[PDB]
DNA sequence: GGAGGCCAAGATCTCAATTTCGTACAAGAAATC
């Protein structure tokens, strides 16, 4: 039982981004900030944690492997205790509120559900936020155009059919007038917006339906669009990410620790150096990292931190330094009498 | 007996008992709110929902699964025999009193033309939208204790379980159907006396005084403004005293003002 | 070109990151030399117990007792632990205007 | 058991912080930090070690921690976010090599997201996100703030799931006058009602950790209480 | 033995911070084929500081030696002209002389 | 004939728009591989 605090960095090989509904709002995509336009964004702990238990989800599908059927031997209910810890089928074991280390039982048995708690057992891993350590780490990555192919490459018009030529006029000439109409519906709803700002009230009970029936005509007018629902020729907002070798101070903790407990989570850590991705837009290749962790764990009693080892996982492999990690992963691989199912 | 959830039962969905069925006895807690067959006396309701749960309801929290077109409307004409349930209103609210065992029904134009004739009969129901609840509160002269429930909302478990006692004009429990956790009753905690003493001291500011007070302080609370500025701005326009009124939480500060801004 | 050869020699030893990466790694290395030599220049003050000294930091970019967000926090640093509290109670020669701000 | 000094510690803020209506009181920042470092969960114990770094009020049951105050600076203030935790059900995680679909003529019964017991549960908290945040407690300078910079504890709720309220650059500034239980008879965090001291009522344990033990009436400082970062470091 | 006293058996003026650096300063040295890293800021008696455990781990295995680079000629002038009284005064009370060199 | 699953329907609404820039030196000792 030892309390295992992973302090460490991330360098960030692609751009690092994620899509929080509160931070993205209407004037674009940007990372959450903790305040103002100009604090300073963090990547959210709860992405780092969400992709980890992830990554612990798989070892443990990975060890327990396949029936002789050739299908996990986890059901729904089971998949859904282990991967977010949420009792969808009502069975589960409703720990009484009031003895803190209670579970213990489950705790040895199913030590993805320690790490990770379940809803009414605490987890035990915290990891904390990935927090940038410049003043100009982050940046408008993304953006661009989806071009129409054949408005750039001529050959590829020599591929299409002339009833499919003709397809393709009617298309790019119904994008551009229905767009020219939306454009005059969005120049009536700002202008609307503008107006807003001189309200007496007696207007506004009318002014924002008139706003909202105008939106309702933008969508009846892409309706309209017999050959294309939505324009192609769209400018791809930007999405705000940590800029490409971005040192991100991290902080992540394991709670008192069976062997076992942190043998999954180096584990963990080891199926994620596979595919060391946080966050989205893995389209651009966004979220490749690479982190050196230092395992602190503390000295039985005293208060001071003593260094077991080190994580660095890197494109060029993971390295596991310190005998007693090595240790904790043994433990780990064997004890092979958890039970994940219920 | 004494609950949240046996109060909104005995004042407002009281009306729907004849269109309940006995009862059948139960020994295992009510999994819509959660407390202890205790104080059911030993009895429940056996129900299924759609997503196929065998589901105790008691007495006061098996109301809002009843299906009564005859009296609550048709909710959804493509399923006529299923009428409006409290469960499954969205947008509508209610005024609970407590002492009284009276309720108000705060629906809007909408399910006020889908309710029968009959309906407003048991309960007097005043067309109103969820952003005429707060109206409405302001107004009208509320009788303590009291169960506001802000949006009936389509989680009914975490609407029976978020239901809190208004005990005084000071803190009014927004019931949202949105569990009620210590860590976000500030957004559904709202301060009817504070606003109202605000609201009070508004009027001997200008009205484009109260617009940039009002951006000011909404600015500020998303963090949009540096406090320089918003210090500068309310020192300019004269604003300190109705700022030494706003609480120093900023989600109250936007519960606040989003209640002068309604009414 | 340290931050570029030192660069080179983690590009050409697989180590995978990009040169304004290495840019920044070389400029905290070098903030540390910063520290370590003003903490060297504060120690010529006091040497002996009953030592007087009058610091006068006539920088800039030395952070203020206020400013714990400024960018060369670290500098902050250099006074000892022990002698830290004067640090927070010092004479400004050339402050930044506060204010009474209303919202405090 | 050793000498214990008003401190005032001060942090920057670095993702927004979760109020569980009551303030986070230090002494439970601290309770939590010795839990992983002394790694016991059991409330006796690490409470009995928590004295050895707080001062502990025995006639009033309440350990020497103001509970949280946000240090507004002029260019950042206290404001209103949320810290949004939602399922993020994936193709790879909805996939068969996982978990083992009930079927039907071959097809996988897609899991309905939309609602019930296996939603994409999209849980909006409140959150404040101030520049600094402050407490004040009468302890040892050296344990405090060596279970502040490396055990893995925030300010608010579920530091360790949510990551709410995670902190850096804990500085630690000695003070002249104990501001931790009393300040001009307003109470400074939760303690019991009987005390004389006026704030908020409320139901909470006055010991950490404040979700085990009989909630007892107390009152409590304004869950957000804002002081100017130049005020809080005046001393 | 002797160590707890040296300045207390001898006679100096020990601080709590020189008592701290002996202690902690042997303690390191004892352990074997490691690095010993202080920061000891200017007041410490650093000379004093890592001579001390010199001579009281001498006490053991008395064929050990303990070279003292110092970078400047200055550092080197004024370390070694205050502790050749030092170092000889305090060797004095457990019995220990000193074989002083002057290497360059 | 009962039990799973897919899909359409249900009341109006609540709100806020940053505008790039770090850091600018000295010398300790020397039988160097
Ligand atoms: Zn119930």
């Amino acid at each position: 039982m030892r309390t295992l605090n992973f302090n460490g960095k991330i360098s960030t090989l692609e751009p690092l981004t994620v899509t929080v509904k509160n931070a993205v709002s209407t004037s674009g995509h940007r990372l959450p900030r903790n305040g103002g336009f100009n604090a300073a964004p963090y990547f959210p702990g709860t992405s780092i944690r969400g992709t980890l238990r992830h990554a612990a989800h798989k070892v443990i599908v990975d060890r327990v492997g396949l029936n002789a059927d050739g299908k996990s031997p986890f059901d729904l209910a089971e998949h859904f205790m282990l991967a977010q810890g949420v009792d969808i089928n009502g069975e589960a074991e409703t720990f009484a509120p009031g003895e803190i280390n209670a579970g213990a039982e489950l705790r040895s048995k199913n030590p993805l559900i320690s790490l990770f708690g379940r809803w009414g057992l605490s987890g035990k891993v915290g990891i904390g936020n990935a927090i940038p350590d410049g003043d100009n780490q982050w940046g408008m990555f993304g953006g661009g155009a989806r071009s129409i192919m054949f408005q750039r490459d001529e050959s590829l018009m020599e591929f299409l059919e002339t009833d499919q030529v003709d397809r393709l006029e009617r298309l790019l000439e119904e994008q551009a007038e229905a767009s020219v109409d939306i454009s005059q519906i969005k120049t009536e709803q700002d202008a609307l917006k503008k107006a807003m700002k001189s309200a007496d009230k007696d207007t506004k009970a009318e002014l924002q339906i008139k706003v909202r029936e105008l939106d309702e005509k933008i969508q009846a007018r892409k309706d309209q669009k017999q050959e294309s629902r939505e324009s192609i020729r769209r400018p791809i907002d930007p999405y705000e990410a940590f800029i490409t070798g971005a040192e991100l101070s991290h902080r992540m903790s394991i709670k008192n620790a069976t062997d076992e407990e942190a043998g999954l989570f180096i584990s963990a850590l080891i199926r994620f150096a596979a595919e060391p991705r946080f966050g989205g837009h893995a389209n651009h290749n966004c979220g490749l990292v690479e982190a050196h962790w230092t395992v602190t764990t503390w000295k039985p009693g005293e208060l001071v931190p003593v260094t077991l080892g080190e994580i660095v996982i890197t494109p060029n492999g993971v390295e596991i330094t310190g005998d007693e990690l090595f240790a904790m992963v043994k433990a780990f691989n064997e004890n092979q009498s958890f039970d994940f199912t219920a | 007996m004494n609950h949240p959830v046996e109060s909104v039962y005995s004042a407002l969905t009281s009306i729907l008992l004849p269109y309940m069925g006995e009862p059948v006895p139960v020994q295992r807690n009510c999994s819509c709110c959660g407390r202890a067959p205790s104080e059911f006396d030993g009895v429940g309701f056996e129900l299924v929902n759609a997503y196929r749960e065998r589901v105790v309801h008691c007495r006061p929290c098996q109301t809002f699964f009843v299906s009564a077109p005859e009296l609550m409307g048709v909710e959804n004409p493509k399923k006529p025999t299923t009428g409006q349930k409290f469960g499954m209103w969205s947008g509508v609210g209610a005024v609970i009193n407590v002492e009284d065992n009276s309720s108000v029904l705060l629906a809007p134009q909408g399910v006020v033309n889908k309710l029968p004739e009959h309906f407003f009969d048991h309960v007097e129901v005043i067309t109103a939208t969820s952003g005429q609840h707060l109206e409405y509160l302001f107004n009208t002269e509320l009788k303590f204790p009291l169960i506001y429930i802000q949006n009936f909302g389509v989680k009914t478990y975490e609407l029976v379980r978020s239901l809190r006692v208004s005990l005084s004009a000071d803190a009014i429990y927004t019931c949202a159907d949105q569990l009620l956790t210590r860590q976000n009753e500030v957004l559904y905690m709202l301060d009817l006396k504070k606003a109202k003493e605000l609201h009070q001291e508004i009027k001997n500011y200008s009205k484009k005084e109260m617009d940039i007070f009002i951006r000011t302080v909404t600015l500020l609370a998303y963090s949009r403004i540096t406090p320089e500025a918003a210090s500068n701005e309310f020192k300019k326009n004269n604003l300190i005293p109705l700022l030494l009124l706003l609480p120093t939480d900023p989600h109250q500060r936007l519960s606040i003002l989003h209640l002068l801004k309604k009414v | 070109m340290k931050a570029e050869s030192l660069y080179g020699y983690l590009k050409e030893r697989g180590y995978s990151r990009t040169f304004e990466a290495v840019n920044r790694n070389i400029y905290l290395e070098n903030l540390r030399k910063v520290i370590r030599k003003a903490k060297q220049s504060v120690g010529r003050g006091i040497r002996s117990e009953n030592d007087t000294v009058r610091i006068i930091i006539l920088d800039p970019r030395f952070p203020e007792p206020t400013d714990l967000s400024s960018k060369h926090r670290s500098l902050e640093h250099i006074i000892p632990v022990r002698f830290r509290r004067e640090y927070r109670s010092c004479e400004i020669l050339s402050p930044a205007y506060f204010e009474e701000d209303i919202q405090c | 058991m050793l000498n214990f000094k008003p401190y005032r510690v001060i942090m920057s803020s670095l993702t927004p912080v979760v109020i569980s209506g009551i303030a986070p009181s230090l002494d439970g920042i601290l309770y939590e930090a010795l839990s992983q470092a002394i790694p016991s969960n059991e409330p006796g114990v690490v409470l009995a070690r928590l004295k050895e770094i707080l001062l502990f009020n025995d006639e009033l049951g309440v350990f020497h921690a103001s509970s949280l105050r946000f240090g507004i600076t002029p260019e950042q203030g206290i404001g209103a976010t949320t810290s949004m935790r939602c399922d993020y059900l994936s193709p790879e995680k909805l996939s068969t090599a996982m978990f083992s679909p009930r079927t039907r003529r071959g097809l996988f019964t897609r899991v309905l997201l939309t609602g019930g017991p296996t939603k994409r549960r999209m849980t909006t908290r409140p959150a404040y996100s101030a520049p600094y945040l402050t407490f004040d407690f009468v302890g040892s300078s050296e344990a405090v703030e060596i279970l502040l910079n490396h055990a893995h504890v925030g300010v608010g709720y579920d530091y360790f799931s949510a990551a709410n309220g995670e902190f850096n650059n804990v500085t630690i500034l000695p003070l002249d006058i104990d501001t931790s239980i009393s300040n001009e008879g307003m109470a400074l965090r939760p303690v019991p009602v009987n005390s004389g001291l006026n704030g908020i009522k409320g139901v909470s344990p006055l010991i950490p950790p404040y979700f085990v033990g009989e909630k007892l009436n107390i009152v409590h400082p304004a869950p957000v209480r804002t002081q100017l970062i130049s005020s809080l470091l005046r001393g | 033995m002797n160590t707890s006293a040296v300045f207390e058996s001898a006679g100096l003026s020990l601080r709590k911070v020189q008592q701290d650096y002996i202690e902690a300063a042997a303690g390191a040295l004892t352990q074997d084929h490691k690095v010993a890293l202080i920061s000891a800021e200017t007041g410490v008696g650093k000379t004093l500081g890592y001579l001390v455990p010199a001579l009281l781990i001498l006490l053991k295995n008395p064929e050990a030696k303990f070279v003292i680079a110092t970078n400047s000629h200055a550092l080197m002038h004024q370390i070694f002209r205050s502790d050749r009284p030092l170092l000889e005064q305090i060797a004095e009370q457990c019995g220990i002389k000193v074989t002083f060199s002057r290497l360059m």
